[PDB]
RNA sequence: AAACUGCGAAUGGCUCAUUAAAUCAGUUAUGGUUCCUUUGGUCGCUCGUACUUGGAUAACUGUGGUAAUUCUAGAGCUAAUACAUGCCGACGGGCGCUGACCCCCUUCGCGGGGGGGAUGCGUGCAUUUAUCAGUGGUGACUCUAGAUAACCUCGGGCCGAUCGCACGCCGGCGGCGACGACCCAUUCGAACGUCUGCCCUAUCAACUUUCGAUGGUAGUCGCCGUGCCUACCAUGGUGACCACGGGUGACGGGGAAUCAGGGUUCGAUUCCGGAGAGGGAGCCUGAGAAACGGCUACCACAUCCAAGGAAGGCAGCAGGCGCGCAAAUU
RNA sequence: CUCUCGGCCGAAGCGUUUACUUUGAAAAAA
């Protein structure tokens, strides 16, 4: 029901959402209390990881993930997957030889949490290193800004 | 023979790996020894260190926790209703870890007689034997009399929950993994989701 | 390899053992324990190579086979026991006591001391822990735990052991203005105040200190000992006192040091 | 031949060694753990002082 | 002496066939894991025959087989820190559930509130699940501790049936060691990852995806993180910034030769890292090996043989043959 | 370059993001 997409239940693992409750908790609210934490690097949490219903066990603002490591950047190229899209990184690289650079690209494949909604393909993320989320996962969106040809 | 590396792929641009080397001891998997219904039988393994691991092959038993109520017990595993990977885990009665099972209800049921004073799951002509007359009849002190009322006003149930204490199976998933530490431990399906994996068995069939 | 190595080779050692070149193939190969293999000095390098008492590695077993040699009060009959930074070394027979601090040039330094000084030595904590029905723990550089501490120990600070009953009497905690030598790095050996301390989170604090002489440098933190309150060191200093002369004044020092002869 | 598994006056005496030993560190827990349940009165009337000054001002 | 037990034999030595984002180098990560040993901690914290337990087995004696092997069979004895089983003591209790009963206050009384309590149950530290509250910490834990309910594998988890030296103090109380030992920390590592980097080729321009290719969910396996693998889905992932395929007289670095400055070429070779023991493959033991001076097969060679069988692996040091322009002492 | 605190002097924030340059610390021995 807008969450249990799945075959298996969809539920935060670290949230009892079974307890028992008296007449006014029955009348008052079905409130879910959700699971969220702070990533330790001044990356704000947003207002849709606290308040929202997706779960996701890779979310670095309400899964299992920790965030070490390298933190990086790249602009967006490709969201055609389920929660992860494809960033390229541009960079220049040195020829020692002829005392001049070249262009060069690597792409990543990175998770998206479902928090950062309404994103566009071309603007620049913030990255997160993260253990392997899956064959060549393993960064994680951090913060995204939009390119500035938006409004 | 199992080998669980990670070089015997193509790359992510889709060439294929030349090897580097044979195969490493480290790499190593072993054989899936799933988890039937049966009376005890557990294999145990020796892995990296000298440590073991519980391989079961048969498990009866197992606590359980009903959650709502702070209520842990050992009950007996009857069936396998629904098993969200495959479905011919359910025809084979595979224990696996988020297995849906069918449990024993009896060790629950008395212990919320003893410490509610109600009956639950008895039926409509409530026969009721005098081996627990004496724990739902019984003679109360003056403090107690009190207490045991206190008790009683929030001593409410799901109804969801007693029409399978009506019939004494209650639905239980496995929480833990049976062919690594050979226990079959999990909680009793409540609430939300007792009515999503009811509503998936029922649309199973 | 299938499993760990036993060998060191002589030119894969320890740059400040000073091993030369042509006496063989193999360096001593530190056995396991307090210190790491990088950061210290095994025991037959400091009775053979240092005080030359013993003349082979030989010698260096029957010496240490009559059980003559205590390190941190405890005898010890390994002769390739990893001495590391702040150990004590009494040979009662002789009845000299030594301490185990870095010179100005990066290396160890033959520091006899005296008997008064050899019964505490100072540790930095390293991790603290509480466990076990909630009873908290030390962790210093010589994998010493010392439980029970006292609870304005914190992380990167210095205690000082009492090494007959391995308890601690005083601390010292991580401040500006707190004198500091510096155990690892390319400014190992020196001793100067702690100026400054720059937070990098993710990544490792750097530790402005300043010499005695105004010789500003910087470390990582965990390249810094606290050796001192205020300025006053407690433990004693080496011939030099942690100041490194530059290569101009430490030849000045020589041609003028000769000029005392006669 | 030597009589092994024979209750001599040596092997009688080691079994009353390693019980001493469980004394003595029965005898430590009961005044480390005391002195610590001291030190953790002072530093924690010290700090109770230290909130009497901030809270108030 | 022997033999049982323990430990090592996984290092060192040799070679460079593989291998082209692989190895490797610098840089980080394990907050995603194991670690014999060493060093420090801990080891009457558990409320329930011991002044010492049980059965074998070598060496040895004695009788044999086979052409033959570091092949072994049967018979008679005997040990343990091998293999097993197994208490007492601390031990008086305490803490949580229960809870007949008793007592106290107030109320005319009902009633309300507060103490003591016999009875039974469970109690440590590791294991596995669920729930609660928020001593010490980090940049950030689903961390570390705490509480509660239970579990705890007969292919069992700790809680010592062990040896030595000086000898004792008032039948007890002993001092130094040696072996052990679950767990924690450390040391030595290992493994799996992050970022950046490599020679020639387009007479290699599209590749990957039945048979996992890229991703999502649930699990299986594994020391653990992950298509590692399985089920169900989604249709993706890489490509002139040269993917994919082929080649290399390619193991990679530290380095070496030459050189005004720029460069060019070599780096099998004594240090670090990888790989491999004739070619593939599979295991046992163990902390650690997919180990070859370990075992089991197959393919290739090849030794003895009484023709039934038995045993092999020099890219260790010497040495021999072959190869070659080309390289030392059994 | 400035805002809320501690003893005028330190925290915390920056500013649009970089390339460049200078310093630092880390870079096995041979």
């Amino acid at each position: 029901a807008d969450i249990q997409t799945e075959r298996a239940y969809q539920k935060q693992p670290t949230i009892f959402q079974n307890k028992k409750r008296v007449l006014l908790g029955e009348t008052g609210k079905e409130k879910l209390p959700r699971y969220y934490k702070n990533i330790g690097l001044g990356f704000k949490t947003p207002k849709e990881a606290i308040e929202g219903t997706y779960i996701d066990k890779k979310c670095p603002f309400t899964g299992n993930v920790s965030i070490r490591g390298r933190i990086l950047s790249g602009v967006v190229t490709k969201m055609k997957m389920q929660r992860t899209i494809v960033i390229r990184r541009d960079y220049l690289h040195y020829i020692r030889k002829y005392n001049r650079f070249e262009k060069r690209h690597k792409n990543m494949s990175v998770h998206l949490s479902p928090c950062f909604r309404d994103v566009q393909i071309g603007d620049i993320v913030t990255v997160g290193e993260c253990r392997p989320l899956s064959k060549t996962v393993r960064f994680n969106v951090l913060k995204v800004t939009k390119a500035a040809g938006t409004k | 023979g199992i080998s669980r590396d990670n070089w015997h792929k193509r790359r992510k641009t889709g060439g294929k790996r030349k090897p580097y080397h044979k195969k490493r001891k480290y790499e190593l998997g072993r054989p899936a020894a799933n988890t039937k219904i049966g009376p005890r039988r557990i294999h145990t393994v020796r892995v990296r260190g000298g440590n073991k691991k519980y391989r079961a092959l048969r498990l009866d038993v197992g606590n359980f926790s009903w959650g709502s109520e702070c209520c842990t017990r050992k009950t007996r595993i009857i069936d396998v209703v629904y098993n969200a990977s495959n479905n011919e885990l359910v025809r084979t009665k595979t224990l696996v870890k988020n297995c849906i099972v069918l449990i024993d209800s009896t060790p629950y049921r008395q212990w919320y007689e003893s410490h509610y004073a109600l009956p639950l799951g008895r039926k409509k002509g409530a026969k009721l034997t005098p081996e627990e007359e004496e724990i739902l009849n019984k003679k109360r002190s003056k403090k107690i009399q009190k207490k045991y009322d206190e008790r009683k006003k929030n001593a409410k149930i799901s109804s969801l929950l007693e029409e399978q204490f009506q019939q004494g199976k209650l639905l239980a998933c496995i929480a833990s993994r049976p062919g690594q530490c050979g226990r079959a431990d999990g909680y009793v399906l409540e609430g939300k989701e007792l009515e999503f994996y009811l509503r998936k068995i029922k649309a199973r069939k | 390899a299938r499993g760990p190595k036993k060998h060191l080779k002589r030119v894969a050692a320890p740059k400040h053992w000073m091993l030369d070149k042509l006496t063989g193939v193999f360096a001593p190969r530190p056995s396991t324990g307090p210190h790491k293999l990088r950061e210290c000095l095994p025991l037959i390098i400091f009775l053979r190579n240092r005080l030359k008492y013993a003349l082979t590695g030989d010698e260096v077993k029957k010496i240490c086979m009559q059980r003559f040699i205590k390190i941190d009060g405890k005898v010890r009959t390994d002769i390739t026991y990893p001495a590391g930074f702040m150990d004590v070394i009494s040979i009662d027979k002789t009845g000299e006591n030594f301490r185990l601090i870095y010179d100005t040039k990066g290396r160890f330094a033959v520091h006899r001391i005296t008997p008064e000084e050899a019964k505490y030595k100072l540790c930095k904590v390293r991790k603290i822990f509480v466990g076990t029905k909630g009873i908290p723990h030390l962790v210093t550089h010589d994998a010493r735990t010392i439980r029970y501490p006292d609870p304005l120990i914190k992380v990167n600070d210095t205690i000082q052991i009492d090494l007959e009953t391995g308890k601690i009497t005083d601390f010292i905690k991580f401040d500006t203005g707190n004198l500091c030598m510096v155990t690892g790095g390319a400014n190992l050996g020196r001793i100067g105040v702690i100026t400054n301390r720059e937070r990098h989170p993710g990544s490792f604090d750097v530790v402005h200190v300043k010499d005695a002489n105004g010789n500003s440098f910087a470390t990582r933190l965990s390249n810094i000992f606290v050796i001192g309150k205020g300025n006053k060191p407690w433990i004693s200093l080496p011939r030099g006192k942690g100041i490194r002369l530059t290569i101009a004044e430490e030849r000045d020092k020589r041609l003028a040091a000769k000029q005392s002869s006669g | 031949p030597k009589i092994q598994r024979l209750v001599t006056p040596r092997v009688l005496q080691h079994k009353r060694r390693r019980i001493a030993l469980k004394k003595q560190r029965t005898k430590k827990n009961k005044e480390e753990a005391a002195e610590y349940a001291k030190l953790l009165a002072k530093r924690m009337k010290e700090a109770k002082e230290k909130r009497q000054e901030q809270i108030a001002k």
